[PDB]
């Protein structure tokens, strides 16, 4: 009843990616972009990044 | 840094030498714990 929105909340976000799994209470808000592939990503989202 | 807690023990005491520390022994209390959850990898002093 609060969060959801006829059009669709977006504002409640999830990381998807990361490198390691959390250790316990660990916090992370960094938003390095994440290359799933070979290519370099330099910053820059993309396809594997 | 333990489960994400900082914790920080502290102790002072009064030396008189000015090469390196001195011998002795002592116990280093626990002051600060704190609840950062902050990752941990490198630290730097300021003088
Ligand atoms: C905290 O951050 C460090 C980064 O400094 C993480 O260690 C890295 O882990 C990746 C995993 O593949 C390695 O490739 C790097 O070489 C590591 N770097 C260092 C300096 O160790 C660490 O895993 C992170 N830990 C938590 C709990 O977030």
């Amino acid at each position: 009843n609060l969060d959801s929105k006829v059009g669709g909340n977006y504002n409640y976000l999830y990381r998807l990616f990361r490198k390691s799994n959390l250790k316990p209470f660990e916090r992370d808000i960094s938003t390095e972009i994440y290359q799933a592939g070979s290519t370099p990503c330099n910053g820059v989202e993309g396809f594997n990044c | 840094n333990i489960d994400g807690y900082f914790k920080i023990y502290s102790k002072h005491t009064p030396i008189n030498l000015v090469r390196d520390l001195p011998q002795g022994f002592s116990a280093l209390e626990p002051l600060v714990d704190l609840p950062i959850g902050i990752n941990i990898t490198r630290f730097q002093t300021l003088l």
